[PDB]
């Protein structure tokens, strides 16, 4: 069946340009049409016929074909222009043909230092013979960073649930960290510390539970 | 106003048959064929196929050929794929797209419907409210121990919008997801205003809403 070949990932730094290519056998004969997905949404349309933008969609970003290569290419990037991107065809015999996508993040952004918030159990899951601690960190990056749970200075080495940093809708990345105790545990301390690392700065939220 | 809405998220066992919905707005239905596409947890978009919507004749992948039914009810501008003798491997978001009129590319797309195939059980979260116990003050609820994905919150049934930030899950080993959202208000507002998360998960027919503060 007819092939369509990306790149795995480029990145781009903002309001710099790149190039995705898109090769097929003779797919300069074929129209390729090329949509954009955000992480966490549905594809949108972004070029059609080789070269054409659909409403809403700037002239900063250009599309080509010739031969065994097509192109799309982004410059002046932005944040938003971050996500995936696929190719596609429409042959006679293979019928609608995606290309396997290729990755674009958007480096060279400000950084941007994280949010952290550090939840006690509630008095509800108390009730359930449970203790939870909720670590929240948000509008952060790069997305590197290190969250270490502690108990009473303590590092811990059981119950802890982080969430791979992921990027939001507003550019900036996110990260939820959990830790589990057990009811006799959450009381056998005076306080329990989420720590966060980031490039270099370390922020920290403690909980204490005679404070509940 | 070109909408495509589609019906919501499922578990479905192996073996068995899964039904999505696609109800066309905005534009006349028989002026453009209808296409689904699905795409698998983190991979790629994968083509399934095109009806016709005036004649009902489709044109599939052959893969999926044997055990896929597209139809269109014409009565009431909706579009369906029923998928059956599902695998493992159908995991993944449906999407409907409606094909450009007299072309080959997909201009509008569907949310998408989360198909999760599994003979694992549905379980519908415990929902918690999060609040510090002594500029900004943080409330949320923590949406705990629920399969599959996915879940939908929002807080004081659509009204809150500023501020708030649900953060995607975590899946422990115990094959549980687990969820939280939070909303960054102003420490004035405690008392007078009352703030309430919603939470749906659809796959387990689950409907919460927790009053985290007043």
């Amino acid at each position: 069946s007819y092939v369509l070949t990306q790149p795995v990932s480029v990145s781009v730094a903002l309001g710099q340009t790149a190039t995705i290519t898109c090769e097929g056998e003779q797919i300069g004969s074929k129209e390729v049409h090329w949509y954009h997905q955000r992480p966490g949404q549905a594809p949108i349309l972004v070029m059609f016929r080789d070269a054409r933008r659909p409403s809403g969609i700037p002239e900063r970003l250009s599309g080509s074909n010739s031969g065994n290569t097509a192109s799309l290419t982004i410059s002046g990037a932005e944040a938003g222009d971050e996500g995936d991107y696929y190719c596609q065809v429409w042959d006679s015999s293979s019928y609608t043909v995606f290309g396997g996508g290729t990755k674009v993040t958007v480096v060279g952004q400000p950084k941007a230092a994280p949010s952290v918030t550090l939840f006690p159990p509630s008095s509800e899951e108390l009730q359930a013979n449970k203790a939870k601690l909720v670590c929240l960190i948000s509008d952060f990056y790069p997305g590197a960073v290190t969250v270490a749970w502690k108990a009473d200075s303590s590092p811990v080495k059981a119950g802890v649930e982080t969430t791979t940093p992921s990027k939001q809708s507003n550019n900036k990345y996110a990260a939820s960290s959990y830790l589990k105790l057990t009811p006799e545990q959450w009381k056998s301390h005076r306080s329990y510390s989420c720590q966060v690392t980031h490039e270099g700065s370390t922020v920290e939220k403690t909980v204490a539970p005679t404070e509940c | 106003q070109v909408q495509l809405v589609q019906s919501g998220s499922e578990l479905k066992k192996p073996g068995a048959s899964v039904k999505v919905s696609c109800k066309a707005s905005g534009y006349t239905f028989t002026q453009n064929n209808m296409d689904w596409v699905r795409q698998a947890p983190g991979q790629g978009l994968e083509w399934m196929g095109d009806i016709n919507t005036r004649s009902g004749g489709v044109i599939y992948n052959e893969e999926f050929q044997d055990r896929l039914i597209m139809t269109v009810d014409k009565s009431t501008d909706t579009a369906y794929m029923e998928l059956s003798s599902l695998r493992s491997e159908d995991t993944a978001t449906y999407h409907c797209a409606r094909r450009k009129s007299y072309g080959y590319y997909l201009d509008v797309w569907g949310e998408g419907t989360l198909v999760t195939v599994s003979s694992a059980s549905t379980k519908g979260p415990s929902v918690f409210p999060l609040a510090p116990c002594s500029s900004t003050a943080a409330l949320g609820c923590l949406v705990e121990d629920y399969f599959p994905e996915p879940v939908t919150v929002s807080w004081n049934s659509g009204a809150l919008t500023s501020g708030v930030h649900t953060f995607p899950a975590v899946l422990e080993s115990s094959g549980l997801y687990s969820l939280s959202s939070v909303v960054t208000v102003p420490s004035s507002s405690l008392g007078t205003q009352t703030y309430t998360c919603n939470v749906d998960h659809k796959p387990s027919n689950t409907k919460v809403d927790k009053r985290v503060e007043s």
